[PDB]
RNA sequence: UAAGUGAUCUAGAAAG
């Protein structure tokens, strides 16, 4: 009842693109 | 006079009670001014703005540590 | 480091690394024994306070009668009984003596 | 990446929610204001805040300070300058960026060239005026609040424990506390929406005008870029737009309803964290909410019955058959093991389902909710503790009545107050976030580094200035963190030898206390021990599993001839002191004004 | 007054109220009247928020 | 049936 209420109710080889990199990235700017 | 001087930096330079609590116990100080330590712990937590947790934990420690300075405790409630 | 409980070592700590123990540890070492009368008075608050006993006596009483058995079995095998009947006999002797004792237990 | 059904489902949430509100927008400013002026003031004054310590200033920061002037001169003039401002520019001077050097996290810092900084002030200061005189942001949005961050946290800590039963566990009453963070909240924030949403709250000239200034070309070293897309947090007034998205994504997590209960009746609101009733405190599970700043803290209040659901929910959704997900569990590290969440299969099941229901609730293009950013504690049967950090704290709370025995209250606990018994009805022992720790840590290596030029008094002021800041803002909670008191004994030393290396001596003997502990006044330092405490060294090993009560000191900054220098937490009122304190006087003060109305006299 | 607001504070009302009444208490809780003499305490404690009075 | 034994890093020269 309480959970139908809300608005939404139910590798690549570049050193600038890795999911580490953009990781990384997230973790050291803020 | 600096007895009671050094009872006081030995209060400060703890961090919580415990430690001053430790410091204490390790001067060695005999059952005669056991009572005017007591006195003194108690006027350094007047001086304050307001009651610290410290102080109590320090009171507690002491007293559970030997008879004397429960006594000493007491006898400075009576005082007081 | 000592008794577990030692800084790693004084290289790093940037300091004696020396280690006292606390005298507050004589507290918490003893805090139940001088802290005793808290849980004795909470003690004391709350200090006022068939079948299986039936199945026991029930045991007994038959364990009773079947010692009787036993000894019947010990009289006729140590003192001139080596025949079965005998064996058997002392027995139903038992159970004729014993059962009848019971009965009136029962009656009572 | 907002899909465009979401994007107007958001518009639809807002409109839905400033609908129940009666929320009339902010105007733009006419020359009507008799605050106007005032208005002014503040903005310069807090420009100016930059510029009276450092006396040596660039050009760029010269021409700020000449503007600032003119305006004090010509205050009238200037306000127009601004509406015209306002009105008409929507192209401005491009934003050079740098980084300030966190050695953990190096933070972008964004430099608004003067002229458009004058307008992005005064705009802030009306909007937060006019936002707060209106009832924009409701009362469980956090920074903002008036109140400081430990203050903040002792309220939340309150609030949790003076809900209606919440510690029982009897029949089958089970809590969760959710901290997570909104990951890029502002970094994708498109100015479209941003726009729109703005629209609605304001006149729209403002909001163009804002949504212009957060497009800008990003100068950084010699390479630009059009900042097409991710609102800009350094400008001045940008703080308002965040807290204004995260009202979006607040009532996207609570619905028009719970929501609208939280903030209460418009006419009349809740103030923080209270209520109506206690019945419309207890119909929802989400009891409290509070979102300081891109990070959410929902506090739920299962019933055996729901939890089952929710449990039921997920796990069907997303089935394993061992226990399994305890591991990839995001644990309260710096507490002992016996001390922070305990992982039953149960109740790990509903936290890590309490976590996917509120990532559904989020839409993943809005921001990013990953469950590694996410700490989930949980308060049960099985798990008598309750944690979180809020503000750079950890606060594990834990009630009395689950507690084996009550020792004597230690020092860095807050015993919390039952509102209806005024019993000490639960404790919030305090430890200091490892994030926190790190920071301060940062800032000790700053210090160090770029001091070959700096003398020794200035090096020791800037030491002082950090730990002053390090104590008087979290005060209670040093006396928990060991790391935090190795931090400060090995920081304290590093500064010495700051000093100490500055001479080529760094040697023992020939500095004793006396040269760093005096003051300033009779040639000495005027360095703030932190230092010479106890450390307090338990067992490691034993340490880890369960908290004992300290055992072992060690020797903490030590020196020959050991003169018992003072600590500084000695002479700090610690918080839980300052805040029953404050609530005496304040008490006092209100007793006192009424006496005052009554005898009709100035007090 | 504020050591027993400590109390109350600290232990519970009740809670504190039975603890009180194992012990003795001769000057805070006279039960033996000495005329109009526990009007006195009695007073005392309705300034704060106690019971039994 | 009611105290205090004990763990104590450094360490100065050159050139920059």
């Amino acid at each position: 009842s309480w959970r139908k209420g809300t608005a939404f109710g139910r590798y690549i080889n570049d050193m600038t693109k890795s999911e580490y990199h953009q990781e990384f990235l997230h973790k050291h700017v803020r | 006079v600096e007895f009671k001087k050094k009872i006081y930096l030995v209060l400060k330079s703890s961090l919580s009670g415990d430690e001053a609590a430790h410091k204490l116990l390790k001067l060695k100080i005999a059952n005669n001014l056991k009572k005017s330590v007591v006195d003194i712990i108690i006027k350094s937590s007047l001086q304050e703005s307001t009651f610290s947790k410290f102080y109590s934990i320090l009171s507690e420690r002491m007293i559970t540590f030997h008879r004397s300075w429960q006594t000493a405790y007491n006898e400075t409630f009576e005082q007081n | 480091s000592y008794n577990g409980i030692g800084l790693k070592s004084a290289k790093g700590s940037s300091t004696s690394g020396h280690v006292q123990r606390s005298l507050a540890s004589n507290n918490r070492r003893r805090p139940q024994g001088s802290q005793q009368q808290r849980q004795q008075r909470q003690n004391a608050i709350k200090k006022a306070s068939l079948a299986v006993q039936k199945q026991i006596e029930t045991h007994m009483e038959k364990r009773e009668i079947e010692v009787q058995v036993s000894e019947l079995r010990d009289r006729l095998e140590e003192e001139e009984t080596l025949s079965e009947e005998q064996i058997d006999k002392k027995c139903e002797a038992l159970r004729a003596k014993l059962t009848n004792e019971w009965q009136e237990q029962q009656r009572m | 990446e907002i899909t465009p059904e979401e994007a107007t489902t958001i518009f639809s949430v807002m409109v839905e929610w400033l609908e129940s509100r009666s929320f009339s927008p902010i105007p733009f400013p006419p020359l009507t204001y008799k605050n106007d002026t005032k208005i002014l003031v503040l903005a310069l004054e807090d420009l100016k805040d930059v510029y009276a310590s450092k006396v040596r200033l660039n050009a760029s920061e010269r021409e700020e300070l000449a503007l600032i002037e003119e305006a004090y001169d010509n205050p009238h003039d200037t306000l127009n300058r601004i509406k015209k401002y306002l009105l008409t520019q929507r192209v401005f001077k491009p934003v050079d960026i740098t980084m300030m050097e966190n050695y953990q996290n190096i933070s972008p810092v964004y430099s608004v060239d003067p002229l458009e900084k004058i307008t992005d002030a005064y705009l802030d200061q009306y909007l937060w005026y006019e936002a707060d005189q209106r009832k924009l942001f409701p009362n469980w949005i956090k920074p903002s609040d008036s109140e400081i961050p430990p203050l903040l946290v002792y309220k939340w800590t309150q609030g949790i424990n003076n809900l209606s039963e919440i510690w029982d566990v009897s029949r089958g009453q089970s809590a969760v506390l959710l901290e997570t963070t909104l990951g890029e909240m502002a970094e994708k924030i498109d100015f479209t929406l941003l726009n729109r949403l703005l629209r609605l709250i304001v006149d729209p000239n403002i909001a163009d005008y804002i949504t212009a200034k957060n497009n800008v070309v990003i100068n950084f070293k010699d390479m630009s870029h059009v900042n097409k897309y991710g609102l800009i947090r350094g400008l001045k007034f940008a703080s308002f737009i965040f807290q204004y998205y995260g009202l979006v994504i607040d009532l996207l997590l609570l619905g028009q309803e719970r929501a609208t209960d939280l903030a209460g009746p418009a006419n009349n609101p809740n103030e923080f964290m209270q209520f109506k009733s206690k019945e419309v405190e207890k119909a929802h599970p989400i009891r409290l909410y509070t979102r300081y700043l891109d990070r959410i803290y929902m506090l739920f209040h299962f019933e055996e019955d729901e939890g089952e659901e929710l449990t039921d929910e997920y796990l069907a959704e997303n089935p394993d058959p061992n226990f399994e997900n305890s591991i990839g569990y995001n644990n309260r590290k710096c507490w002992p093991k016996d001390s922070r969440m305990r992982l039953i299969r149960q109740d790990v099941n509903l936290g890590r389902a309490v976590f996917w229901e509120i990532q559904s609730r989020v839409p993943t293009s809005l921001t990013s909710i990953k469950w590694e950013n996410a700490f989930v504690s949980v308060y049960s049967k099985n798990n008598p503790n309750l944690l979180f950090s809020m503000c750079g704290f950890e606060v594990r709370i834990l009630p009395r009545q689950r507690m084996e025995e009550v020792v004597s209250n230690d020092e860095g606990v807050w015993d919390l107050v039952d509102e209806r018994t005024k019993q000490r009805t639960a404790k919030a022992y305090l430890k200091v976030s490892e994030e926190e720790i790190k920071k301060f840590d940062s800032r000790i290596r700053g210090i160090l580094m770029a001091s070959g030029s700096t003398t020794f008094t200035k090096v020791a002021a800037k030491w002082n200035t950090s730990l002053i800041s390090l104590f008087t803002y979290f005060r209670e909670a040093i006396v928990a963190t060991e790391p935090l008191l190795d931090i400060l004994v090995k920081g304290e030393t590093r500064i010495q030898n700051r000093v100490k290396l500055g001479l080529n001596s760094k040697m023992p003997t020939r500095f004793p206390p006396a040269v760093f502990y005096t003051p300033k006044e009779l040639g000495g330092l005027g360095m703030i021990s932190a230092s010479h405490i106890l450390i307090p060294a338990s067992d490691l090993s034993w340490s880890k599993q369960t908290d004992t009560g300290i055992t072992h000191f060690r020797a903490g900054m030590t020196h020959e001839d050991e003169k018992l220098i003072p600590t500084i937490f000695r002479y700090i009122t610690t918080w839980e002191n300052e805040f029953l304190d404050s609530q005496r006087v304040w008490a006092e003060y209100a007793t006192k004004r009424q006496e005052a109305i009554q005898q009709n006299r100035r007090l | 007054k504020f050591l027993f607001q400590e109390l109350v504070n600290e232990l519970g009302l009740d809670e504190l109220q039975l603890r009180l009444n194992s012990s003795k208490l001769d000057g805070m809780f006279p039960l033996e009247g000495d005329a109009e003499h526990i009007r006195y305490s009695i007073n005392f404690f309705t300034a704060i928020g106690l019971g039994l009075l």
